[PDB]
This record gives C-alpha cells, structure tokens and sequence, in this order.
DNA sequence: GGCCTTATTAAATGACTTCTCCGTACGCTTGC
DNA sequence: GCAAGCGTACGGA
C-alpha cells in the first residue's frame, strides 16, 4: 500500500527516481516546518514568514469561556511559511494498512512502519527524529496584515495582536458537521489560497462550518418593516392650486380634492401609534416661515392632507392650513372613511 | 532624513458612500409617488453554446441546459427608476488611522498642508462632484434612458436638478455653477475646514414601462447555486456601496498613456482598471514611487502627480513599508 | 453619573466574521467604539468618560441570502489590490470574511461635570466621524439623555450568560457550548475578549512603537437576549471592561 | 499583432425585451376593453401510460396517477387573447460590455464600422421586424387562431396593424412599407445613429370563446412540486422575455445546409436548432471560428457570414478565451 | 357530550455553462 | 560593481 501512495503523488518521473525524489524533498522540508495551534497567515496569506503560537495550557475548563486551552482539540497543527515545503504534512497524514496515521506509527516507532520505510530509505531514523522533534512556532515579529487592536488597561492602552486559532477552527468545523445547531459554512478560500496558508488543518478544512450568532429571527429586516418606515405624501401642490394662497386654503371648492387625496392615499396604510410620525412643532414653524407667518392666523388650523395615522408624513409637503369649520368638515369625512 | 516608509501607514476612506435602494415611479409623479422595486426569481433554460473542445463538443452540442437566475423589471405601470443613496465626506489629515513613525507623520502632514495651499482640494472635489453630476454611478442603467435627473441634497438644502445626460463621460466640466458650489463644500470638508459633510443624492432614470433594471450582483460561493444572485437591500433591489464609490473614483486622466487612452480610469495604487487588461501605472508613475519621491526625496512633483497622490489618500488604503520576514 | 442613549443607529457593513463565529460582531468592537467616542470627546476638552455600554438590537440583515435549506450564504465585496508580493495583478486573493448590517441603540454610562444637552449636541457633532465595528454609520434617529427604563424604546438588549454555559453538560467547554445552544435555542455565542498568548513586551512592526504589546487569542462565551420592556435593573445590561493578569475581558457586573 | 481573443470578452444584449403580460378581450371591442387573464391551479388524475418494462408493467399497469398542475383559459365571454410587451434597442457598437485588450476593442469597432459601411444594420432589422409581424412570439398560441392582428407603437406613433396570418414563416418580406419604416429606425439604432429606441407592440389573437391559452412554463430543479407551474407576471399570466427574444432571433438563413431544409433557425453560437436535433454549424462556420477568422486572421468574410456574426453580437454573449 | 372516513395512485425523457480570485525563494536579468 | 525587479516551478483532505 504505502509505497504505492508515495509513488502516486510523485509526478510522472520513472519509478526509482520519483520515489527517491519524494524522500529527498521530504527530508529537506522537515526542518522548515513547525508545530503550532495559532497561525497568523490564516487571516491574511501575505504576512511574511512563520508567525503563530503553541498554547500548552488546559486549566480553564469551568471559567465560563471558550479558548484553545480549555477545549479538547485532538489534532496538533503543522505549519510552514511556504507551500513548497509542505510535503511532511501530507506524508504524516497518510494511513497505513490498519487505517491509522503515520503520526501514530511514528510515535510508536511501529515495526510495520520501520519495515516499510527501511525498504525505501536508510534515512528513516533521521526522518522520524526530525518529525517528532519539530520546534514549536514562536511569535517573533508583526506585520501590517495581522489585526492589531488597542485594549485599555488602567487608562494606559496595550496593543494586542490577534492571532486566529486553527485547532479550534478544525475542531468546531468538525463538531458542527454532526450537530443540529444553527450554523453557517464559509466557502471562500480556494485550494491554492488554503495551501499557501501552509497549515495542514486549513488544507483539510478549507471551507469551515461556524456558529450562526444572529439576533432572534423576528428582528430580521424585511420589506414589510422597511415600508413601515417610509411615509406618504399628497400629490397636489398647495403652491399651484388656484384657491390656495400663502399655504392656506382660500377657496372652499377644493375641499373634495383634499378629502379625496386623504382617502386615496390612506387606504390600507394604517400605522400604529409607536410607528407613526411625531407631529413636530418645527415642521409647523417651517411651514409658517415658508409663507411668512409668525403664528397660525386667527381662526385657522394646520392640517395634514394625508393623516399621520394613515401613513402621512409630518412634512411641509403634507401640510395644508384650513379654517376651523373646513378643518372640522375634512376631519369628519376622514374619520367616517377610515372608521376612527 | 527619512530612510523608508513606516511599518503601518493606514488611511481610512475619506469619501464614504452608502448602499443605494432602487424605487420605481411614474416620471410626472416622481416628486411624490414611489413604489418598491422587487428582485424576482427567473429560472431559465439554455442551449449549450460555450466554447468546447471538439471531442467534447460532439457529445454535448445538442444537450439542453437549465440555469438558475434572478432578474429585475419595472412594473407595467411605472416608467422611471429612482435611486436614493448617501455620501459622507471626512477630512483627509484626520483620517490617517495609523502611522508608526512620527517623523513620517510630520512629513505627510506638511505635504498635505502644502497641497491645501496650492489647491485646497478643489480640483479633485470638482471631479468627484462631476461624477455625481454625470450619473456615472448608474453603470449599465445609463445605457439608455429618455431623461435623467440627479438631485443633490446637502444638509436639507436641495440644489437644482442636473440634466445628467448632457455630460460627456470623457470630459470634466470646470464652470457649471452648481458643480462649483458643491465642489467648494466638499473641498472645504477635505481641507479640514469642517469635520464632516453629509450629501444625499436622488437620481431619476426614465427608462420605459416594464423595462429591465440592473442592481449589482452579489459575489457568493455555494455548492449548487452558481446561478446569478442579485443584491437584495432590505428586500428592495440595491447597489453595493463599493460600486457607487468606484464610479465616483473615476476622476483620473493623469496617467502617462492618456493621450492614447482618452477615457478616465479609477484612482488606484498602480492604475489597475478592470475594464483593461494592463495596469496604466507600473514603474515610475506608480503611487508608491511617487509618494516615496515626494516625501523621502522631498522632490516637488508636478501638480498632476500631486492630484493623483492626494486622490489616492482620499481613496484610502494600507500603505506600509514592504514587509519583511 | 448619567445615562445617554444613542437611539436607532443604522450601521452598514459591520465586520461580522470572527475566527469561530459569523454574525453579531465581537463585544470588544462596540466597547472599543465607545472608547473611541470618549477619546474624541476628551480631545475636544468635553472631559466626558464612558464607563460602560448597553447594546440593544432593533434590526439586522446579514449580507447574504438563505439557501432553500435555510442556511445563510455570506457575500463578499470583490477584493481590490492587496499589498505584498502579488499586488500588481488585476485579480486578488479572496480571504475569509463576512459583513452584517445592524440597526442598534447604544446605552452609555457616563461620568462628567456637564452631562446635559450640550454634551449630547457634542456627541452628535462627534459621532459623524466614527465607525462601528468597521461599519459606516448611515443614520440615527436621536441622541438624548434618559433617566428610567421606561425611556428606552422597545427593543432587545444583549447580555452575558456565563451561568448557562457553566451549567451545561460537563464533557468539554466546546461541548458545553454545543449542549447549551442545543438546549437553549435563544442563546447565541459571542466573542468576549482576548487571552495573552505571550508575555507583555515590545516587538518589531507594531502599530505604535511605544505602547506595550501582546499576541492574543480571541475568547468566546455564550450570551442571550432580553427585551427592554422586561429589564429590571439598568446595570444588568451594561458591558464594561475588565483585566485579569493576561485576560482582556468585556463583562457585565 | 492580435495573437488571440481576450481573457474576457462580453457583449450586452442589444435587442432588450420586456416580459409579456396577457390580457383577455372580445375582438369587436378590442380597442376599448381589456380584462386580466388569470392562472388557475389544477390537479389531475392521470393514468400510468409511460413506457414500462414488463415486470413493472404487470404490477402497475392499471393504477391511477394523481398529478399537480396549473392552466390558463379565457373566460366564457371573451374571445381574443392580447399580448403586451416592449423592446428597447441599443447601439451595437457601444454594447461591448467587457474586454481585456484595447487592440481587440479597436479591431472589433473597426469591423463594426466596416459592416456599417458595407451595409446598414437594415438587412438584420428587416428580419427582426418580420419576426414581429410574423407573430412568431405567440409560439403555441399561433396554432389555429382565426385572425391575428399585431400593432406596433413607437413613442406614441402607432403604425398600421399587421395581418400576421398573411406571412409564411419560412420567408422574410423585403418590400412591405411598414416593415421597412420600422426597420429603418431599428437600423439607425443599431448603427449608433440614435441612442435608444423603445418599441411597444400589442398582439391580438382571436382564438375562440373559453379556449385555452399557453403562457411560458416555469423551470423547476427537483423542487417538491414537480408539477407544471406557469409564469405569472404581475399576477396575470405572462411569457418570459427569453422566449420572445428567441422567437425574434429566428432570422438565420445563412447556415450551410439551408438549401436542403429551407427554414430559418435561431441565431446560435453553433446553430443548434431545438426543433431539429442536429446542429447546423459545428466546426468550420461556428461563431468562434468565424469571428476569429474575421479579426485574428483579418480575413474579408462573405457578407452572409458577417450578417450571422453581427446577429450574434446583437444577441450578446460571453466569448472569453482561456489563456494557457 | 360524542365524533373528525375507508380504498387507489404521486410519470416518463433530457439538461445543471464558460472565465478570475497562489505565496514564495530561487536565481537570473536589469537599473543605479 | 552591487542591489532591486521579474519568471518560474514548487506544494497539496
């Protein structure tokens, strides 16, 4: 089995040279790769070099919060700066005849793996030692591409650099694949982009599942909610109606038009009180200013051509000023039509 | 002297634009009447007509091909598309959200003050206002309309309706009085004579009854639905904010080949313009080389190159030193 | 002391993606916004300080659509030129991201000598220059002082739920979250803060070369929603900063 | 110079067409009177009449078969169907939606200008106007109508109506005055001598009282309702814009086998007719090889191949070439 | 206060588009 | 003469 898998990946070269090529690239690549749990290149592939951390801690299992210390991630991640050193991550992930990983068989130094590898190379002891003694990835620098965030401490500010976590991303993406929780799949990374993050787990987990932390469903925006916050205006213009002057209805004869405009706009557009426009004194004042009044003239009242309860906006374009008796007549007609 | 750029120069975008809703109306009632415009699902059966190698072609050529799609159409009763969108302008100097070298920060502030003395920001502000006046933000929706009106509202003052169809998209107009006034307001905002400015734009396009309308596509990746998905904004059709902004950023006619390419392009660090397969500013004219020459070498660049550099500062972006291991 | 409400703010394209979570931004995003507002006010010599924040949701829309299977699919903007070795090419790499639009009202808990309508007008003139979680503030109804829980307009506050998380089935903390969410459908996970992955120091490349620095992992927890008509103590929704020897935490006290 | 067709090349639809809305009417009153025509849900008890292998057949042959459906039928008072839809013609030269090589853009503009010199767009425009006059867009609704009257309106000028029964679908008429007057405006629009042209048409089909009407059926993708769903536009029945545009595109009589079939096919990249399952232009005269021969090889193609090429540019499409 | 019907059946044949979304050392070539 | 810019394999659940 294993020799066929090794052969199957190594290009199209004749048999003996292609196996030796794979072992040569493997042995060269081991020193370039590191053991880690956080990977700066996961948020942005352009940050140069290895930046990441290997969090050993386990204490916080009932502190009321989740992190890579107090969640049981099972698989250690392996990371490189460059995809052309990535081969050991594939080599280690191969399954032997028992279906267990080369990692397990290496940790056991199992006689099966020793026999398999010694039939292909004498370097097996050094390959095993290198793989098992990979250094931990240590942060040593920062870049424009890492997310850098100020956090207040006692009126001073610390400068946090946020590293994403790959062990948790793999673990959560696994466990949500097998649970009913509301979840979203991110499907954005290409295979090439995922490879250049240089992680093993990110190459396995290029399209992760993640928690859908959204408000209650009734608070989703919809057209019904949106139309409830857009307001009606009348179609007539009080600056052009013969029988209106200085914003005041001067002719009685137009009253059926104002009534009909209110009816025609109002039908079915009821707004409950908490959603209605507030009648604002600023609007009435600006209306009076447009026509040069200091105050509402004696015996007149300012009316909304479309009632505010039936969708009308509190705006100059919706106001008209009526005499008290005409105001009463229009109010009575609208109350009769809308069943107030 | 300044050796090199700082490790973390970053500029926030100075000319912010919001998502636009579409509404539909009848042109003669447009001032008072509006109805929602809905994105409608429209699944489609195709023939297979894409370019195929001949050994595959003879197997595939006659097959039918279903495809999912979405499309947007005015009602049979309305005839005019309506767009409403907002803009917010912020001062250039105060938008520099980070810089890790106080010497460089001093130098860049000094050069911006020099530019405010040379121009304020009026020439750029004119070109941005002209791209509002051109109704270039309509993109494909401009390709045919009987009448177009653009109404610009600044802090509840309403300016007169531009007949936006009268402008040639290749030519910027210096002398329209309303463009000049709004451009002065914007230039005052960029120079820091005000801390902010809100501009609300309404635009009306009289297309015709039941004619098609083009909101921007979403970009989404899904296993099944490769079909066209349009941008629903609060259930009504809308335009992505970035596409309107990219319409406004088409001020640039200063790139070196311009005598052979008489059209303007989007302001970009290397003059990359997605309609043409080659960046218009590789090498010596690219933004990095110009700003380095202006600040590290203190050369007095010609005014066109200051226009371009300051236009990229208005664009905003991430401008650090080339990072190292 | 006093309480200022920023009423029904509309946010476009808030940064919705965290390493484990898509949706509601990190709590630190909102509290950092409040701190930025404090710094802006203080630079004008208004001398206000803002000790805590209450977050009330009114509407949301995740940038995306629902599959027929009900799951959301997240939208991206087409990326522009990204700095680094390949920046010249017209096509640029697509990284993990998601964006959400929010309609939200912010309660602020305030210290100041002149907490009044003038400092509300100063907030009004200040807030136009800021962002929320990288999102753009399109509009807001009003800024006002408030005195009682009857003043807040109807909406839903977001509050911490450490009790439900600790009381969950005890196999593992991620299993505690999973079992809690599978038992209590109204609760949601949230990013709460940061854990130091390395001791405080200075390193090359800092945003600022002169403020002390840490590498950190995001801390997550479980939270839940409470109607503002059902709140009893105003303090039950005021998120505040806390620090503990290498934990950087938002919390309610 | 030009090594190959660009990385990206897209042409916008030049003959933009609306959805079509159905109405019902009585033919004598038709200028004054219209009612909505609705789509009625149905469900239907079929028989298992499909072809079955014998081991299945002898077990199920007699079983009933209930099925979901929808249908559209005129009222018991009206007797004519009415179709309203619009067209919006755009310039062909300004239709090129994307490119990746300014040399290629210059070359294609040069070839369109050369075509506008060799000919108008008139010879295509007359065929599109013929397919309006032919009432091909009726599709199944054309079968067994008593009289068909098509009315073309261009910005509040109404042209004299077409007696669409009189046109043999296999022939395109060159000398009808009304067809030529409409086609001149379309040709002026395609050449870029005008910025746009909105054409609205009203088509009256006298079917018979209470008779069935055939809107376009909806596509479904293993949806839980597998049964026939019909297209509703603004609640009344309608036709997809795609199906009307396809009817109008049936102008092509330049494919090589034409003298053995003598009927026009839809303008298509390979000339894949759907009513007959053999493609009429694979290989040597497929669109890709003709446009590449016209531009990359700069060869002066015969005028009928230029007609076909320009008809595909009118259709619009994606022609991007992958670069090795 | 009692109850909400028993059988039979859920089709066939074809199709699910093409394009872009990769960082890097390694060393060879051009510019200062 | 010395350092910056560019074409290219390299690698992979």
């Amino acid at each position: 089995l294993r020799n066929k898998i090794l052969a199957a990946i190594s290009q199209k070269i004749p048999e003996e040279q292609k196996i030796n090529k794979y072992i040569e690239g493997l042995f060269q690549s081991i020193d370039k790769n590191h053991l880690a749990t956080h990977v700066a290149k996961f948020t942005e592939t352009n940050s140069p070099g290895n930046i990441g951390a290997y969090d050993i801690l386990s204490s916080d299992m009932n502190c009321g919060y989740l992190d890579t210390a107090n969640a049981g991630w099972k698989e250690p991640d392996i990371v490189t700066n460059d995809a052309k050193y990535k081969r050991p991550q594939g080599f280690v992930a191969m399954e032997m005849s028992d279906g267990r990983t080369v990692m397990e068989h290496l940790q056991e130094d199992s006689a099966e793996l020793r026999h398999e590898m010694e039939e292909l190379t004498d370097k097996y002891d050094e390959i095993r030692d290198g793989i098992l003694n990979m250094p931990s990835m240590q942060p040593y620098r920062t870049n424009q591409f890492i997310k850098q965030v100020f956090f207040p401490v006692g009126g001073s500010y610390h400068l946090l650099s946020i590293l994403p976590s790959t062990v948790l991303n793999y673990e959560v993406s696994d466990r949500l694949y097998r649970s009913k929780i509301p979840k979203i799949r991110l499907r954005l990374l290409s295979s090439n982009a995922a490879s250049t993050t240089g992680s093993r787990l990110v190459s396995k987990n290029k399209w992760p599942l993640v928690f859908q932390a959204l408000p209650p469903k009734f608070l989703e925006k919809n057209l019904a909610k949106a139309l409830d916050k857009e307001y009606l205006l009348p179609d007539i213009n009080i600056d052009e109606l013969e029988g209106v002057d200085n914003g005041c209805l001067i002719d009685e004869a137009l009253l059926p038009l104002i009534i009909d405009e209110g009816k025609r706009k109002g039908e079915g557009n009821y707004r409950p009180r908490h959603l209605r426009d507030e009648r604002k004194e600023e609007t009435v004042q600006a209306f009076l200013d447009k026509y040069g009044y200091c105050n509402i003239p004696v015996g007149y009242e300012v009316h909304h051509i479309v009632p505010l309860s039936q969708g009308g906006a509190d705006s100059i374009k919706n106001m008209i000023m009526l005499s008290i008796e005409h105001h009463e007549r229009v109010t009575e007609a609208h109350a009769s039509y809308f069943k107030w | 002297t300044l050796k090199s750029r700082p490790e973390n120069l970053s500029f926030a975008r100075c000319l912010n634009t919001t998502e636009a809703k579409f509404w539909q109306t009848d042109f003669l009632k447009r001032h008072t009447f509006k109805l929602p415009l809905l994105i409608t699902d429209k699944a489609v059966l195709a023939s297979k007509g894409h370019e195929m190698p001949p050994d595959k072609l003879e197997k595939e050529i006659m097959d039918p091909n279903p495809q999912k799609s979405q499309s947007c159409t005015l009602s049979t009763e309305c005839d005019t598309l309506r767009i409403d969108f907002g803009i917010k302008v912020l001062p250039v100097k105060e938008s520099m959200y980070s810089c890790s070298d106080y010497n460089y920060r001093t130098a860049i502030y000094q050069k911006i003050d020099e530019y405010i003395a040379e121009d304020g920001f009026l020439t750029l502000a004119k070109r941005y206002v002209n791209n509002i006046a051109n109704a270039r933000f309509l993109w494909r929706n401009r390709k045919g309309a009987e009448i177009i009106e653009t109404i610009v509202t600044i802090e509840d003052k309403e300016y007169p309706s531009f007949n936006s169809k009268s402008f040639n998209l290749d030519t910027f107009v210096e002398d329209n009085a309303t463009i000049n006034e709004i451009a002065q307001q914007i230039a005052d905002t960029f120079a820091g004579k005000r801390e902010y400015l809100n501009i609300y734009v309404t635009c009306f396009v009289k297309i015709g009854c039941a004619m098609e309308v083009y909101p921007s596509q979403e970009m989404t990746f899904d296993d099944d639905d490769k079909g066209k998905k349009l941008f629903k904004f609060e259930g009504s059709a809308g335009m992505h904010s970035q596409k309107i902004n990219n319409a406004l950023r088409t001020i640039d006619t200063w790139y070196p080949d311009y005598t052979t390419y008489e059209f303007p392009i989007p302001v970009e660090n290397y003059g990359a313009a997605r309609s043409i397969g080659i960046p218009f500013r590789p090498d010596t004219k690219s933004f990095y080389k110009l700003i380095d020459r202006m600040i590290l070498k203190n050369e007095d660049l010609p005014i066109e190159d200051k226009h371009y550099v300051m236009a990229i500062l208005i664009r905003g972006g991430m401008f650090s030193k080339k990072q190292e291991k | 002391k006093g309480y200022i409400l920023l009423e029904k703010v509309n946010i476009e394209n808030a940064n919705a993606f965290n390493n484990i979570i898509v949706g509601i931004p990190a709590i630190t995003s909102f509290l950092g916004f409040a701190r930025a507002l404090e710094r802006k006010l203080n630079a004008k010599e208004i001398a206000i300080r803002i000790n805590g924040v209450g977050l009330e949701f009114h509407e949301y829309e995740l940038k995306g659509y629902k599959n027929k299977r009900g799951q959301y699919v997240t939208s991206c903007p087409l990326p522009g030129s990204i700095p680094g070795q390949n920046e010249k090419k017209l096509d640029a790499h697509i990284m993990n991201q998601a964006y959400i639009d929010l309609n939200m009202s912010f309660l602020l808990e305030v210290e100041g000598p002149h907490v009044d309508m003038s400092t509300c007008k100063s907030i009004k003139s200040t807030m136009e220059t800021l962002r929320i979680a990288g999102g753009i503030i399109r509009n807001y109804k009003k800024i006002r002082l408030i005195d009682t829980l009857a003043d807040i307009p109807y909406g839903y506050f977001l509050t911490l739920r450490q009790d439900n998380l600790n009381d969950a089935a005890g196999d593992d903390m991620l299993d505690k979250m999973i079992h809690a969410l599978q038992q209590e459908d109204t609760l949601v996970p949230i990013a709460v803060g940061f854990k130091a992955l390395s001791e405080v120091g200075h390193v090359e490349g800092q945003r600022d070369p002169e403020k002390d620095h840490c590498f950190v992992e995001s801390i997550f927890s479980l939270g839940g929603f409470e109607c503002s008509k059902i709140l009893e103590d105003i303090n039950s929704c005021l998120w505040r900063y806390k620090t503990e020897e290498g934990l950087y935490l938002c919390t309610i006290i």
